[PDB]
This record gives C-alpha cells, sequence and structure tokens, in this order.
RNA sequence: CCAGACCGUCUCCUCAUGGUCAAUCAAGACUAUGUAGGGAAUUUUUGGA
C-alpha cells in the first residue's frame, strides 16, 4: 500500500513569536518556529475555550506540545 | 533421603487439625482410689499442631488440684520444653524452673506427654527411661500422656509408673532392646484421663523461643 | 566546563582546582590534601596577578596553601 | 550474627559494649553494635485486666518504651499494632494500632480499652489471654505477655 | 494524512498452512524483507509473538545472511565502531544473546536484564544496530522509532482466553506507530507477516475502522465497591447515576444488543438495564461480604472487607479467594499459595528457560512447596522466597 | 559389536542403572518405617560407575532409625537366615549390570563373588562395610543379589526384583531393541486390522 | 498498598565518652554516641578595609 496523502493547508502554521512573555521558553530548542500541522488548529482552541477536549491524532505527532500547551493555559488563570 | 523425609513432614503437619474431629480412648473403668487426670480439648490441639507425624515431640505438663474433689486432678499449665526428637524416640531437658513466673502458686508437677506412631497398651524403652531419667528422685506418682496419631484420629493413651521401672530406666540408658523385652507391658499401668471443654489451659515455653532443637545439633 | 553535582570537600579530592586570594591573585591547582582550615596542598601553582585589565602568569610553586586569604575554591578540569 | 546459633533478644538483654564485642565473633565494632541496640524497639511491657461487670471487661496496659530514637533509621514515629488474641493463640478477640511518638519513648505510658466477652467464655473462663505488642518494620520486636486471669471471679 | 512520516503498510498473505512448512515460509518472507531493506541503509524492527521466539529468530537471522553476505551489516572499516562494540559486548549480557549482539540484529524482550535491555535500546540510538528482533514491548513502552517494522504472525496466545487469538487491532496500531523516524527520515516502512485468511480482516483493523469497544463488564464490579467504600451510592439509583457519566453508558446507548441488552423500547436510556446491572454486580458483592444489599428494599452500605479492596486495588475474585482459602487454622505454607493464588498471577505461566533455576530452586527452599514445578503457583511461591 | 553398539546406544546401559537405582529407591520410600528407617540416601555417583567393572562402589545408602541386627553375607533367595551375627546403623546397596554369556552367564554367582571382593578391596568407596549387591543381568534378563540382610529387608527386595523386571521402564526399553535387532516379534494378530 | 505536618529524612573539625588495636617505664590511629564546644579574642572561620 502506498504512502498515505499529505494534508490539505487551510491554515497558518502558528509559529512561537505570537505567545506571550512567558510561554516563549515553551519551545527552548524552536527548531522550526512554527507549529505542526495538528496543532494549528488546537492551538488557539486550548488558548480560547476553558472546555473539555479530546484530540485523536497519529502516534508520535505533538501530543507532548500540545499538553505543555494546555499546562500553560491553566497556569495562565 | 535426608532432604525428602523433613520437607514431607511439614506438607503433611498442615493436616494436624483434622486428626481431633474423631477423638476416642478404649474407656476404662472409673475409680475414685487412685487420683484422676482432667485435660482440656483446646492445650491438646495446640500440641497436636505443634508436633510432627513422625517424629517424637513432648512437654512437660503442669496444673493442681481443685477445691471440688482434691483427688481429681486438673492440667491448666502446659510447660513446653527444649527438645531434639527423632523417630519413635527424643531427647528432653531437665524439670523446669518456674517459679519466677505469674499465676504459679505452687503449680505442682502433674507429669509429662508425648507423641508416636504405634498403638501400644505399655511404655516403649526410649520413653520409660526417659521417664526415669526425669523423675528419678524427684517424684515418683508422676503420669504420662502417650497420644497415638494418626490421619483422621488421635488417641490419648495415658499411663503410671511403678518403683521397678526408675531402677531399670538409671541402669539401662542407651540401646538395650533385650532389657526392654525383659520389661515389656509391666509396668506401665493405665492411670485415668478425661478429655474436656469445661476447663482450658496455657502454654509455657523457653525464653529463645524456639523449644525444637532438631537441626540445631550444637545449642 | 565539566565538573559534576559534586557533595563535599572529600568527595572531590584530586581535582585541577583554580583557587583565588583576598587581593584578587587567582591560581590554579590540584587538590591534593584537605584540613580544617582548607590549608588544601595545590599540585602544581601557577600564580596570576591583575593590577588596580588583564591576567599575567607565574609558575615559582607547587604549594602548601594557607586558609587565611582564601576566598573560593572553583573545579577547572578532572583529571585522567 | 545469623552463624552463631543464638536467640535474638539474648543480644538485646546483654548490657556492656565490651561484652557484646565479645559475644560477636568480633571485638572491633561491638561499641557500635550496642549503640544501635539501644536504637533497636525494647518495651517493658505490663498489664492489668479487670472485669466492670460480667460481660465487659477492662484492660489496663503500661506500655514502656526503652529503646533512643533516631529519625534517619526509626524515621517519623513508630507503629505498633497491639493484639489481644486467646490463651491458645486461635482467634482475635480485640485490636488496636498504637503510634509511639519520640515523646513516649521513656515514660510510663499506659492505654485503657474494654472488651465484652462471649457466653461460654463468660461462664467459665481461661488462665491468661495473650497481649502482643508487634511492629509492623522492626523485626523480632513481636514483644507478646500474659494478661493473668488466676482466680478473677466475675461479680 | 496528518502523520509526520507517512505509513507504507504492507501485507505479506503466507498461502501455507501446516506449522512446520509455514513458519519457514515465514522467516524466509522475513529474509526477503530485510534484503530489500539493509541494502538502502534501512534499520529495521521485527516483532514476534513470544520471548523465546525472538532468540531462535536472531539465530536464524545470523544462519541466512553469513552464507550469502556478511559484509553488508558490519560495512565500516571499524577501528572506533570495534572499540565501541567491544565496550557494549560483554559487560553483562548473560543470556546467550550477546553472540547475536556481535553479529548485528539483536534482541529486546522481557526477559533481558533492565542493564542489558537498556544497551540494546542505547545500541540502536548511539547508531550501529542494523535488525532488531522483538517482543511487543518496545512499542508499548518506548518512543524510539526505527524505519522498517515487520510484524510476525497472528496467533498470540492470551491467558485471558486461553487460546491462540489473532493479533488485536490496538496492538497493531500501536506497533505500525514505531517505524520512519519523524525528525530524521522521510518516511516508513509498515509489514505484516500472516496467514493470507486473515488479512481481509486485517485490512480493515489497519484503515482504523474497528472503534473503542468498552471493556467494563468485567471492572464493574471492583469498581462500585470502591465507590460505596468512598461513601456516596447508598441505592441502586445513585448507582445508576454514576453509571450513566461512565463511556459503557455511551457504547450501550449507541450499539445495544450485543452488549447484553434486551430491547430499546421499554428501557429508553436504560432506566431498567442499568439497574439490571447493578442487582447483578450486587448479589456478587453481598456473597463476597463487600457491601450490605437488599433486593425491594434498596439500601447500600459498604463492609471492612469491601474498603480493605478499596484501599489495595485488589481485584473481586482475588478478595473471594482470600475470603475462602484463609482460614482460622491456616500457617506458614498455606500463606504462601494463598499468595500465588491471587489472580493478578492468573497470567503468569512457568516456562522452559526458567525450568533449569526452578528446579534448582526448590530442592533448596526453605518454605515447602504443595504444588510442583509445572504449577505457576509454585514457581511464583519460589519466587516470592527469593 | 555393531549390533551391541545399537541396542545400548544414547548411554542405555547407564540409564538403564539409574533407572532401577530410582525404582529401588521409591520402593524404599513406599516402605520405610516398616523396616526400621530413617533415610535412603542415592549417591551421586559418576557416570562411569555403573560400566566401570574393574572398581564399585554404593549406589543406594541405607540410614538406620534405630539400629539394624544384620545376617552374615548370603544369597536373595534363602529361607534359613538368623539376625543375630553383626549390627549397624548404616547400610547400603549395589546395582551391578552386566552383560551375561553362555560360560559366565550364572548370576547368583558372579554377585557372590564381586560382593566378596569389593567389600575387602579397598577402592570401592562403601561408607559401611555391611551392604548388599543387587546384581541384575542385562544380557539374560536374570537378577540375583548377594550380602546382608536384616528382618524384613529380603522379602521386599524380592518383591521389587520381581516387580522391577516386570515393570523397569529401562530394561523394557533393552528388551525392546534386543528384539528389534533379532526381529523376533510376539504375535497380537496376523490378519491387518 | 500501608506512617507525613502539632515533628530537626543530612553534616565539616577539636575535645571528652567507653571498645579495640599498633605499641613502651604512662603516650598515638579507627569505627560510633551529640550528652560538649567552635569572638580558647594574637597561628587561620569572625576584621586591617
Amino acid at each position: 500500500i502506498p504512502a498515505p496523502s499529505k494534508p490539505v493547508i487551510d491554515y497558518e502554521l502558528k509559529e512561537i513569536t505570537s505567545l506571550p512573555d512567558w510561554c516563549q521558553e515553551a519551545f527552548p530548542s524552536s527548531e522550526t518556529t512554527s507549529l505542526n500541522p495538528i496543532q494549528s488548529k488546537v492551538f488557539h482552541a486550548a488558548f480560547e475555550g476553558d472546555s473539555n477536549m479530546l484530540i485523536c491524532a497519529p502516534t508520535g505527532s505533538g501530543k507532548t506540545n500540545i499538553a505543555l500547551l494546555t499546562v500553560l493555559k491553566a497556569l495562565s488563570h | 533421603s535426608s532432604k525428602n523425609e523433613w520437607r514431607k513432614s511439614a506438607i503433611a503437619n498442615t493436616l494436624l487439625y483434622l486428626r481431633l474431629k474423631n477423638i476416642y480412648v478404649s474407656a476404662d473403668d472409673f475409680v475414685e482410689e487412685q487420683n484422676v487426670y482432667v485435660l482440656p480439648k483446646n492445650l491438646l490441639k495446640k500440641f497436636i499442631e505443634i508436633s510432627d507425624v513422625k517424629i517424637q515431640v513432648a512437654a512437660f505438663i503442669y496444673g493442681m488440684s481443685a477445691k471440688d474433689h482434691p483427688k481429681v486432678k486438673e492440667i491448666k499449665t502446659v510447660v513446653l520444653v527444649p527438645q531434639l526428637g527423632h523417630v519413635g524416640s527424643v531427647q528432653i531437658s531437665n524439670i523446669p524452673d518456674i517459679g519466677d513466673l505469674p499465676d504459679t502458686e505452687g503449680l505442682e508437677l502433674l507429669g509429662w506427654i508425648h507423641t508416636q506412631t504405634e498403638e501400644l497398651k505399655f511404655m516403649a524403652a526410649s520413653e520409660v527411661a526417659t521417664h526415669s531419667k526425669l523423675f528419678a528422685d524427684k517424684k515418683r506418682d508422676c503420669i504420662d500422656i502417650s497420644i497415638f496419631s494418626t490421619p483422621g484420629s488421635v488417641s490419648l493413651s495415658a499411663y503410671n509408673l511403678t518403683d521397678e521401672g526408675y531402677q531399670w530406666g538409671e541402669e539401662n540408658k542407651d540401646i538395650m532392646n533385650v532389657l526392654s523385652e525383659g520389661f515389656e507391658p509391666t509396668f506401665s499401668t493405665h492411670a485415668q484421663l478425661l478429655l474436656s471443654d469445661r476447663i482450658t489451659g496455657n502454654f509455657i515455653i523457653p525464653s529463645g523461643n524456639v523449644w525444637n532443637y532438631t537441626f540445631m545439633g550444637t545449642a | 566546563i565539566q565538573v559534576a553535582h559534586s557533595s563535599r570537600l572529600a568527595n572531590l579530592i584530586d581535582y585541577k582546582l583554580r583557587v583565588l586570594t583576598q587581593d584578587g591573585r587567582v591560581y590554579i591547582g590540584q587538590l591534593m590534601a584537605f584540613d580544617k582550615h582548607m590549608n588544601l596542598v595545590l599540585n602544581e601553582c601557577i600564580e596570576e596577578r591583575v593590577p588596580k585589565i588583564k591576567v599575567e602568569k607565574r609558575v615559582l610553586g607547587l604549594t602548601i596553601l594557607r586558609g587565611e586569604q582564601i576566598l573560593s575554591t572553583v573545579v577547572e578540569d578532572k583529571p585522567l | 550474627l545469623e552463624a552463631s546459633t543464638v536467640p535474638w533478644g539474648d543480644y538485646l538483654q546483654l548490657e556492656t559494649p565490651a561484652e557484646v564485642g565479645r559475644a560477636i565473633r568480633s571485638e572491633k565494632y561491638g561499641k557500635q553494635v550496642y549503640d544501635l541496640l539501644k536504637r533497636f524497639p525494647k518495651m517493658s511491657v505490663t498489664c492489668n485486666a479487670q472485669p466492670i461487670t460480667r460481660s465487659v471487661m477492662r484492660f489496663n496496659i503500661e506500655i514502656i518504651a526503652d529503646w533512643i530514637w533516631d529519625m534517619n533509621v526509626h524515621g517519623s514515629l513508630e507503629p505498633f499494632l497491639l493484639m489481644l488474641e486467646d490463651t491458645d493463640g486461635d482467634s482475635i478477640l480485640y485490636y488496636d494500632v498504637l503510634f509511639i511518638t519520640p515523646d513516649i519513648v521513656g515514660h510510663e505510658f499506659t492505654l485503657s480499652f474494654t472488651y465484652e466477652l462471649k457466653q461460654h467464655n463468660q461462664n467459665n473462663l481461661p488462665p491468661n489471654f495473650f497481649l502482643t505488642l508487634i511492629s509492623e518494620n522492626w523485626w523480632h520486636s513481636e514483644f507478646e505477655i500474659p494478661v493473668s486471669f488466676n482466680g478473677f471471679k466475675l461479680p | 494524512s496528518f502523520r509526520p512520516c507517512p505509513l507504507s503498510q504492507q501485507f505479506c498473505g503466507i498461502k501455507e498452512r501446516n506449522s512446520l512448512k509455514k513458519l519457514k515460509a515465514m522467516n524466509d518472507a522475513c529474509y526477503e524483507k530485510v534484503l530489500e531493506s539493509i541494502n538502502e541503509g534501512n534499520q529495521i524492527i521485527v516483532f514476534v509473538h513470544s520471548r523465546k521466539e525472538t532468540s531462535r529468530t536472531a539465530t536464524w537471522l545470523k544462519n541466512k545472511f553469513a552464507e550469502e553476505n556478511i559484509t553488508h551489516k558490519l560495512t565500516k572499516n571499524d577501528a572506533g565502531s570495534k572499540q565501541i562494540l567491544k565496550t557494549e559486548a560483554a559487560n553483562v549480557l548473560d543470556p546467550s544473546l550477546r553472540k547475536l549482539i556481535e553479529s548485528g540484529i539483536g534482541t529486546h524482550h522481557a526477559g533481558l536484564t533492565r542493564s542489558d535491555r537498556s544497551l540494546s535500546e542505547d545500541l540502536f540510538a548511539d547508531g550501529l544496530l542494523q535488525v532488531l528482533v522483538c517482543t511487543a514491548t518496545l512499542a508499548w513502552g518506548v518512543n524510539l522509532p526505527a524505519h522498517t517494522v515487520i510484524i510476525k504472525g497472528t496467533d498470540v496466545y492470551s491467558p485471558e482466553k486461553g487460546s491462540w487469538e489473532q493479533l488485536s487491532p490496538q496492538d497493531v496500531l500501536q506497533m505500525l506507530g514505531r517505524a520512519g523516524r519523524p525528525r530524521y527520515d522521510t518516511f516508513g516502512e509498515g509489514i505484516i507477516i500472516t496467514d493470507q485468511s486473515n488479512v481481509q480482516y486485517y485490512l480493515s483493523v489497519l484503515n482504523q475502522q474497528l472503534p473503542i469497544e468498552s471493556q467494563f463488564v468485567s471492572k464493574l464490579v471492583d469498581n462500585l465497591n470502591a465507590e460505596v467504600v468512598a461513601g456516596n451510592i447508598k441505592c441502586r439509583n445513585d448507582a445508576v447515576n454514576w453509571l450513566a457519566y461512565t463511556y459503557l453508558y455511551v457504547r450501550m446507548l449507541a450499539s445495544p444488543m450485543l452488549y447484553k441488552v434486551p430491547d430499546i423500547s421499554s428501557d429508553g436510556q436504560l432506566k431498567k438495564f442499568r439497574e439490571s446491572l447493578v442487582h447483578s454486580a450486587l448479589c456478587i458483592l453481598k456473597e463476597q461480604e463487600l457491601v450490605l444489599y437488599d433486593a425491594e428494599n434498596d439500601v447500600i452500605e459498604a463492609t471492612d472487607l469491601g474498603n480493605i479492596a478499596s484501599s489495595f486495588y485488589i481485584n473481586h475474585a482475588s478478595m473471594d479467594v482470600y475470603n475462602r482459602e484463609l482460614d482460622e487454622h491456616t500457617t506458614q505454607i498455606d500463606l504462601f499459595r494463598i499468595f500465588s493464588m491471587s489472580e493478578e498471577f492468573k497470567y503468569v505461566s512457568v516456562r522452559y528457560e526458567e525450568k533449569r533455576e526452578l528446579k534448582q530452586l526448590l530442592e533448596k527452599a526453605p518454605i515447602p512447596i504443595r504444588e510442583d514445578i509445572d504449577d505457576p503457583l509454585a514457581k511464583v511461591n519460589v519466587l516470592l522466597q527469593s | 559389536k555393531i549390533s551391541l553398539i545399537q541396542i545400548f546406544r544414547a548411554h542405555l546401559w547407564q540409564k538403564i542403572h539409574e533407572s532401577i537405582v530410582f525404582d529401588i529407591c521409591q520402593i524404599l520410600d513406599g516402605e520405610l518405617d516398616v523396616l526400621q528407617i530413617e533415610s535412603v540416601t542415592k549417591e551421586t555417583v559418576h557416570p562411569r560407575k555403573s560400566y566401570k567393572m574393574n572398581s564399585s562402589a554404593a549406589d543406594i545408602t541405607m540410614e538406620s532409625v534405630h539400629e539394624w541386627e544384620v545376617s552374615k553375607p548370603s544369597l536373595l533367595h534363602e529361607t534359613n537366615d538368623s539376625f543375630k551375627g553383626l549390627i549397624t546403623n548404616k547400610m547400603w546397596f549395589d546395582v551391578q549390570l552386566r552383560y551375561g554369556d553362555y560360560d559366565s552367564h550364572d548370576i547368583s554367582r558372579y554377585v557372590r563373588a564381586k560382593f566378596l571382593d569389593y567389600t575387602t578391596d579397598n577402592v570401592s568407596m562403601y561408607p559401611s562395610p555391611t551392604g548388599v549387591m543387587i546384581g541384575i543381568d542385562l544380557a539374560y534378563n536374570m537378577y540375583d543379589a548377594y550380602g546382608n540382610w536384616f528382618n524384613g529387608l529380603k522379602p521386599l527386595i524380592q518383591n521389587s526384583m520381581r516387580t522391577i523386571m516386570k515393570a523397569n521402564p529401562a530394561l523394557y526399553v533393552l528388551r525392546e531393541r534386543i528384539r528389534k535387532g533379532l526381529q523376533i516379534y510376539q504375535s497380537s494378530v496376523q490378519e491387518p486390522f
């Protein structure tokens, strides 16, 4: 079976400099300086709404990062 | 097979509570003329539990005469002692010095108790000799409780001893199978023993808490 | 610079240590011995001067240092 | 210690450090051993029972603690699980976990409790129950004593 | 499609039936795959069913490549590499797996030393190990991806059933997850060596079709007991309410007929089914003296046993076992047996490579054994003693 | 020679010997207390001990509960014994295999000889001086035992021998092998099932 | 799993405390106890910046 399809781009790859002052050390080794395809939709959501959330995503694709973001958001209050 | 024999015995030892579901004795005629012993169902059970299927385990037993009948002997205190046991025989220490402890307001030396696996109507050479050694010039009229034990039921064979046995014991300690033969049934007069649940009793043990010196040969 | 999470003076014995004195002359040397006053016997003493800008050098001693005028001992690089 | 074939409590009993050293087959470290033996739990326990009425039975326990404390080895406190059990050691009558703190170790510390009896037991009563203090951490502490019932006639 | 390294799925599809030929065929296939890979500079993982299988597989691999070409796996000149190998070969690598390591096609499994296992893990990470034969530990635990991932076989043995089941979708997916490295490489090679008949089933699974179906039926009772202990289920209504929030309820709502449900018309929002479930729970619990319960009156309260269970996270079955097997006259020998019987050791089993050691033990064991070497309980007891 | 090799492949002789020993031990276990037996110790012998025909040693040593009053050296089959000769706490046994052959196929005599020798010879590391030499003849399937005896032992031994020859699995294996070599068979039924 | 907040999870040096050794006619190295002290004002850690 061939390699699965590459994702359709209807979004902005969210960068690290868009964050506040303290959150800029969430990505200390900012290699890309732009989040992966998955987090670009989840980033705003993570920041905006204090609601119950669910990420059905591939294995090894920014789960940790997402968690970190969530933690940061929590700490913000 | 020094390694197989012990392990198996140990394994068996789980099924020792089962040997007091059925308990019976050849009911001797009850006679007030001589002193009669009243043993309890718990102490005996405990003893059985402690004991081995093959090897002879044997403690001292103590108590005193109650005020209902001075002729009746109530076994209150079992006294478990230092001992090295074999199959059909056992090496035992001196008469216990137990004045120091409380609840011993003149508890008299009633005698001793032991296990075995051969249904006799008399005391064997390894037993009689031991008895003699224990009570040579100390107490002539003390009794013995030989408990026959086998899977299913135990049996309480109580015995007494005359003045002739002591002498024999004194002369004929180690070996002596022909002299035993000569002695034979005489003299082991069937003393009077009862088993009750209307009284109960307790255990004295050594300070080390290691009464059985089977594998502690040096100590 | 490599130096681990070391606990005490006993666990850091036989290491190349920078040593600093009261007036401001910087040293380097392998710490041989211990004492009550930290009279630390240096294996090879290269003393350095800074005038009252830039650091100089010397090489006279392989010394028994005295405790009174020492400020604080810094590790440079492990041996072997 | 393992190889000498001796009851453990004997060592505890021994008083002099020299003596201790002698008894270990090693004159060196004897003092250390002695120091650590006083740093092992040792309870000079006593207990006087007494009947309140026919059914209920009070038990005045006197629990002394002879050992010397150490925050490293012992820890925060010393839990000692008290079991009142029958003459045989067949069934438990009453139990309680007690915490020996650093403040207790040495004082004449009393402990009181009550126990209702069975019917048969009430009718005809035993020679003595067994009160048993055992350490949840320390090995071979397991101090057990005879709670006397000699001529204890109920009202 | 949003994955960093896209997963190239692949099936072998074995036609053979008899196990002696079939196995051989599988091995051949694996070899072929490996050959295809290693020529491209591909670091590769080969999953298997069992622990004992792995070593044998490795051995087989070693005997196959040496005939054709030893050179392609050890290609480098090895002045420093050799030294490195020497350093990290003969330190504490006990299981006769050191040879495999030396060869350069090693293995990691539950039953390899903590140090040894760590070394194995890092002998890939440092950048040396070509082939890696593996049990299903690595997929569950460790993040370390490895370009090519082959899954050898379908039939895993689960002590749950006591029978050789197919590879469960949830595990397979996990296994597939580790593949081409998201950081370094571009894409991933995912292969399943399997029986052709079950491929049709596997394909669907691979497409992520079989959903998260609830297995709360087994773990319900214990949970309920715990809740009771905590002190908020006072009636069956309360229990039902509690269950409402759980995923099982949701699952039932979605598709009831398979999960023991009678009908949708009478129940509606499982206002009977839930009750029934509760009742079922509370009979068994009652029997194990874990909670108090009456059928008509309906009043709940937590017992001491229940509390104990809650505290120590003891399974209900285990608790039940404890209840009967512990007795007034139970002795030192029996305690060990009882412990062994604990249901948390139902998945434990004696093995052949364990056996010599066991034999050695059970002669000189202090606490005796009523059971014997072939029984797992006995083994457990001896382990405890050790 | 070839035939013999075929028969006795996979260390057959040794296996047989050990099997016999095991059987004996089992028998002893089954009746320990009846013969006043404390422990029946299996010697951890050198693999060779069975096919050493120069030396010997004990296989199954034996320990008394109390004391055994053993008889004079004598044959396994004998009604007339007296247990008032010598005493011991420790006894032993020796299972001796030998491939008999027409001249030297008398087993009893052989047993008598070897017992007489290996007692007196210093190299045979027997623990005690009183024991028995049970001698099996593989090549004729004849046992006989020679040595000392305590009351109730001899009959038991005889019984064991009777059972052993019927049952012992290594001996049965040997027999089977022999049959194969020869292509003797037992009839069963001639027509095909 | 089980003890934890009313509570000192952990010490660099000298002396004493008792047990040892290595020893010469009355003196040193080692485990351990904190029950001792550390402005013995000057040879150091409590004042020549």
